[PDB]
RNA sequence: CCUCCGCAUAAGCCUGCGUCAGAUUAAAACACUGAACUGACAAUUAACAGCCCAAUAUCUACAAUCAACCAACAAGUCAUUAUUACCCUCACUGUCAACCCAACACAGGCAUGCUCAUAAGGAAAGGUUAAAAAAAGUAAAAGGAACUCGGCAAAUCUUACCCC
RNA sequence: GCUAAACCUAGCCCCAAACCCACUCCACCUUACUACCAGACAACCUUAGCCAAACCAUUUACCCAAAUAAAGUAUAGGCGAUAGAAAUUGAAACCUGGCGCAAUAGAUAUAGUACCGCAAGGGAAAGAUGAAAAAUUAUAACCAAGCAUAAUAUAGCAAGGACUAACCCCUAUACCUUCUGCAUAAUGAAUUAACUAGAAAUAACUUUGCAAGGAGAGCCAAAGCUAAGACCCCCGAAACCAGACGAGCUACCUAAGAACAGCUAAAAGAGCACACCCGUCUAUGUAGCAAAAUAGUGGGAAGAUUUAUAGGUAGAGGCGACAAACCUA
């Protein structure tokens, strides 16, 4: 759950909590770290779910969507575009089923595209005076909303069903606390009918 | 395990409940007595010359006649100043080397990018 | 409760009562042979016999007759990569017994592997893999080594 | 040589060391002159377990519960919520006296009642 | 790396920190004064320039002190400006022999005095120079009150000085009623000093004792926040009502 | 006098994408064919225009 | 076949030949798989020895050695009284092992009880031939220390003389 | 081509600036990592020593207040190897790097980890493909010391002259050094890769610049003054002091315990003899089982005997039934 990562750990697509990650770089090799661009959290404009465009590569000028983002090394993948070829099932007597695998790209090679004309355009962070903070274009002045992407919880609230050990909503938001000058221990003692006649004598503290 | 996240969920729920009840107890103590941290104590210097927070153990007999509490010394004595100075110099070297590392990293970032 | 300073009791003071306890018992299945009345638990290092009796008779309300506990010392021989011993966390197992002569066994939480729902992001890949395995494994030793793709 | 990196448990000393070490168990009594233990019933932690019959609250919350902002519960909020209305009520009429404040919950000392806050007489 | 302040300024830094900075100004000045004592074990030079023989050229001469040792018996009793000299002495007063070590010890005479300001007799192992200074100062109280802290070289002397200063400042009844003329004459005899009360309590105290006294004066149990809260509440309601 | 051999790897591709992850695989084909076409038996005999 | 051994107590790191998968590589002086291993499963529950004793004043010279004759000298290993107060009671440490100290799985060393050989426990030999040399064991036609500075392993069983 | 060779980053040293920090709950002075009970005694002290003067007994910068000239001047000094001021003009606040390096270098450090002793303490190598290891692909190979591919073929410090061809023909006594004389049978060496050993003043030499003046205050000068270049090794002992540690093996002492079959028992610091304490001799090995072993021939074995537990006596000393014996091989 909470494992301490090495100070110079290499992020290679696979999450740190996996068998392939422990097989790749086990805690014994301290290879050369890869210095990445020091990008802050407020300037990160591209998210996960919006459409992007590959600048250059084996298939430049093509569109696609992002399914996973990496903030440690600025690695982003495209939904089945700049991909190669490998094999999934591999044994000692038979192997096949060639399934393409995506390749990560950098932020300098990925530009956000506006859905109005489907053209590459640099997007800046212009703080709106209404209250929220969205993304505003530069040469076009257009606004690009945040793409709706499912959270990591793996469950949507539009069809959630309360189980046996799941409470409702009308009881969790019921105002039942009464502010007073009584401790919880004495309150739960006097509420159950527990009484006490003797007191506590004098004691020192040193 | 079928669902290991339920354990962590219950753990964080109980931790939040403990934090809430501790905050309530601290607020009530400040409204009544007005002193933070229900564990009493004072800043005392040990033999090693380290400024630590000594916690009271709550005894029965007082301290002016106890046999085991009187054997617990609380004075620096002029022979630990050199060790404290050496520890300060070591920590200063650590901080200077950390600052040098940060400056080298900044220079590498400005040179490559 | 554990990791909590207990108040010093004076001769004639009030009853020491705890509300929100900080104990976590674990019902572990016995490894060796045990009778039908002896139940094995696992209490933390800061728990005695009367405390376990009160914890079992206050919450679960289980009639406990006798409690016999002992300390278990974890292993300490496993070496890492830099030649260093790995210390395992210790625990204290219990051996409580029922009072009214009742019986208790340890059921299994596992023999129920009858699950086959709709799988699109997991079962589809396995179905494609098994279909490819069934369609590809068709070698012919009479060919010698020529590929079976050219229809000529 | 013997071990040094390992901690001092209760399986290292001879016959004269097994006993006074222990595993940090809380004592509930003392000894006498006949190798006996005098257990006091007022020293064992008594677990107070309330009834759970008519209690309609599950340990897990539903996902349909709306979220809200988080803020610490300081002493000023509790004061302004509890003592402020009573003080305003007794002052708006004409009977407030700054000499006595024991009728609002304030205690000048902690040696009067049982459950003291600063010395903490209760366990947990 | 290097340090910002020298090694002989850390005491001043700690005094200017926080807990040691709340001390009064007169006490800090008396502690940082540091004045050389009077020559005891060596005859000081007359003028700053001395004409040495063999050559008719003037040269500047200086009187250096003698590193003497102060045992706790000196701090307990009332000694003069002497003590233990841990020096070295040659054989037959010649440098072409053997350099031996010799430690001189002062003479101790267990006598008995009588202080007029305190009206109580004390048994002090007095020496000879102290008796000579007492006879020259015309009494013991004058010798205690006139000599500064760098002349007593003892804690009992500073304690007696502080006690006499407090007795002369507070105007507390020394003896007893039914005869105030004696107390009036005693107070009039010692009138050329009269150190105020706020400055006489910090005379002769060490650093640790001064820190302890400052902590005891600045103790103050934490006032409950309920009083401050109700005070702010009543102030706010008065401000919103009177307007 | 206390060294062993490292390099512990396997030559087999197991399952690891869908084991606790939020990124699926965007394929570009399928397994086999949808329905097997059945040519006529007299295809070689009637290889002309029509009949 | 040996038992000049073993079982317990005392001292000692505490999990160190139970199961499962790997046994492709890695430590067995070679193999099976396991006293020179990786991860998971849990052993040992006290009644055994400890964890000890409310004070004020006072009291305790005729040993042990079957202790009954006798006999001593190194003159000795064990005990209570009056008063005050105290009727809550069974908590804690370990119960595994083929194990310790000597760099080791070493022909070295370790305190007491038990049958002084038994109901404890183990194998001098991997196979092939009988080279020379060396070490450990039985005896030999005649002499029994005649070889060696000296009775130097050895078995018979051995008296007298001198110095210290 | 196997063994195996290179792939840069944790950062490492000193400057300028800045003064740098220490409780989330529990445990930490007794057997620290221990919740709970009745003598409160615990610091205030010339450091020494090595070396040098060819020994050494006086002496020998180290002393913690910013530069320099005075000045290494008066002075102190077995008046000698050396040490060394003062009086005096004076001393321009603020700026983020390496004509240093990249794992045998640079802190020892990924670390004060393993390991050694009861103890203080000593204390070492580590990590290399790649944009995509969620690309287990097919390549990039080629160089040192060791090997097969591909053993020897008579003769000779391994070498030279040579011819149509390796030998066959002739000549020829390895390397640095203390030494007159060394391959000598004197010293060192198995190779490869990394590392390791001439650092500097007064007085001298040469070349610019200025000049009876030179020189960025101070110093020199009857052709001088300033600046630059040029120059003087490494490793290897027994000894002494200061601050801390050891009687768990061994010497002695203290308190409570245990051990000794059987026979003759003359009453015994009696005898033979089990277990036990020590080891006079033979044989085996001296990189062995063992940095002190294996059987008997051995002495004692009711006491000047042995042993389990706990404490004390430590170097200008402890102890000693006196071996200069022992004080953790
Ligand atoms: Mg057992
Ligand atoms: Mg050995
Ligand atoms: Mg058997
Ligand atoms: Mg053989
Ligand atoms: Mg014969
Ligand atoms: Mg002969
Ligand atoms: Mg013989
Ligand atoms: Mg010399
Ligand atoms: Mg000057
Ligand atoms: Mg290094
Ligand atoms: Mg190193
Ligand atoms: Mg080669
Ligand atoms: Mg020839
Ligand atoms: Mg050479
Ligand atoms: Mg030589
Ligand atoms: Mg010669
Ligand atoms: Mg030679
Ligand atoms: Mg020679
Ligand atoms: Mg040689
Ligand atoms: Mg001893
Ligand atoms: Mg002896
Ligand atoms: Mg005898
Ligand atoms: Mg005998
Ligand atoms: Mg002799």
């Amino acid at each position: 759950s909470k494992v301490t990562l090495p100070p110079h750990y290499r992020y290679g697509m696979s999450p740190p909590g996996s068998v392939a990650d422990k097989r790749k770089n086990p805690p014994w090799i301290r290879r050369r770290p890869v210095v990445v661009e020091p990008i802050s959290d407020e300037d990160w404009y591209l998210f996960c779910g919006d459409t992007v465009e590959i600048l250059e590569g084996k298939d430049a000028g093509k569109q696609g969507k992002v399914v996973q983002v990496i903030r440690q090394r600025n690695w982003v993948v495209v939904g089945g575009l700049n991909t190669h070829y490998r094999y999934i099932g591999k044994t000692m007597d038979y192997r096949g089923t060639m399934i393409p695998s995506e390749a990560p790209l950098l932020h300098r090679q990925v530009k956000l595209v506006d859905p109005m004309d489907r053209k590459p355009t640099e997007i800046e962070w212009r703080f709106t005076e209404a209250g929220e903070r969205v993304r505003v274009s530069t040469r076009s002045g257009r606004i690009i909303p945040k793409p709706e992407f499912p959270r990591a919880d793996g469950i949507v609230p539009e069809t959630w069903i309360d189980g046996p050990k799941d409470t409702s909503v009308e009881d969790a938001l019921e105002r039942t606390y009464v502010p007073c000058l009584k401790t919880l221990q004495e309150e739960v003692m006097e509420a159950m009918g527990i009484k006490e006649t003797r007191k506590y004598k004098k004691v020192y503290w040193y | 395990m079928p669902s290991p996240e339920r354990l962590d969920k219950v753990v964080d729920s109980m931790d939040a409940l403990d934090k809430v009840v501790q905050e309530r107890e601290d607020a009530l103590r400040l409204l009544q007595t007005g002193q933070e941290r229900a564990r009493p104590g004072a800043w005392r210097r040990d033999i090693f010359g380290r400024i630590i927070w000594h916690k009271f153990k709550q005894w029965v007999i007082p301290w002016h006649l106890n046999k085991r509490y009187n054997r617990k010394r609380f004075f620096a004595l002029p022979y630990v100043d050199h060790f404290l100075r050496l520890e300060r110099e070591k920590r200063a070297r650590i901080k200077a080397r950390k600052e040098n590392l940060e400056r080298k990293k900044a220079k590498i970032l400005l040179k490559k990018f | 409760a554990r990791n909590v300073v207990y108040p010093l009791y004076r001769l004639g003071g009030p009853q020491l009562r705890v509300f929100r306890t900080n104990f976590f018992i674990q019902l572990v299945r016995p490894g060796v042979a045990q009778p039908e009345d002896t139940v094995q638990f696992r209490i933390p290092m800061e728990m005695t016999r009367v405390d376990l009796r009160n914890y079992l008779e206050g919450i679960y309300n289980v009639p406990v007759a006798a409690v016999r506990t002992r300390v278990q010392h974890g292993s300490n021989k496993r070496r890492d990569h830099r030649n260093v011993r790995i210390k395992k966390p210790d625990y204290k197992v219990a051996y409580v017994q029922l009072a009214h002569g009742q019986t208790f066994t340890f059921p299994d939480l596992f023999p129920e592997k009858d699950e086959s729902p709709e799988g699109s992001a997991a079962d589809d890949l396995y179905s494609m893999l098994e279909e490819e395995r069934q369609q590809r494994q068709s070698s012919d030793p009479r060919r010698g080594g020529v590929p079976s793709w050219f229809g000529l | 040589g013997a071990d040094r990196m390992s901690k001092w448990t209760s399986k290292r000393g001879p016959r004269s060391f097994r006993g006074r070490k222990g595993r940090g168990a809380k004592g509930i009594g003392f000894l006498t002159s006949g190798w006996r233990f005098v257990q006091i019933k007022e020293m064992v932690p008594e677990f107070v377990v309330p009834d759970l019959t008519g209690f309609k609250l599950k340990p897990y919350v539903s996902y349909l519960a709306p979220e809200s902002e988080e803020t610490p519960l300081t002493a000023a909020q509790l004061f302004s919520e509890a003592v402020a209305p009573a003080i305003e009520k007794d002052f708006k009429d004409g009977t407030f006296d700054p000499d006595n404040l024991e009728k609002y919950g304030f205690e000048p000392t902690q040696e009067g009642k049982l459950f003291q806050l600063y010395p903490r007489n209760f366990l947990r | 790396p290097l340090h910002k302040y020298p090694v002989w300024l850390w005491k001043r830094l700690q005094l200017r920190e926080g807990i040691c900075s709340r001390l009064p100004g007169h006490y800090l000045r008396s502690l940082e004064e540091e004045r050389t004592p009077t020559p005891v074990h060596y005859r000081p030079h007359g003028a700053k320039f001395k004409i040495n023989p063999k050559n008719g050229q003037r040269e500047r001469v200086e009187d250096v002190p003698i590193p003497i040792y102060f045992p706790p018996e000196s701090q307990r009793g009332l000694w003069g400006g002497e003590g233990w000299i841990l020096g070295q002495i040659y054989a037959n007063n010649d440098k072409l022999s053997k350099r031996l070590k010799k430690v001189w010890k002062p003479q101790l005479f267990e006598r008995e005095f009588y202080s007029e300001i305190l009206d109580k007799k004390f048994t002090v192992t007095v020496t000879m120079r102290t008796l000579d200074l007492i006879d020259e100062a015309y009494g013991l109280d004058f010798y205690i009150l006139k000599a500064s802290g760098e002349d007593l070289c003892s804690k009992f002397g500073m304690d007696l000085k502080r006690g006499m200063l407090l007795r002369l400042a507070r105007q507390d009844p020394q003896l007893h009623p039914e005869d105030p003329e004696r107390r009036a004459a005693i107070y009039d005899k010692y009138k050329e000093f009269a150190i105020p009360e706020e400055e006489a309590e910090w005379v002769g105290l060490t650093l640790e004792e001064a820190i302890e006294k400052q902590r005891l004066l600045e103790e103050k149990d934490p006032v409950p926040l309920f009083k401050i809260y109700v005070a702010e509440l009543i102030q706010q309601l008065q401000q919103q009502a009177l307007s | 006098t206390e060294k062993e051999f490292m390099q512990h790897a396997r030559k087999a591709g197991l399952v690891i994408p869908p084991e606790k992850s939020d990124r699926s695989i965007h394929l570009a084909c399928t397994a086999g064919i949808f329905d097997a076409y059945v040519p006529p038996e007299g295809d070689a005999r009637i290889s002309s225009l029509s009949k």
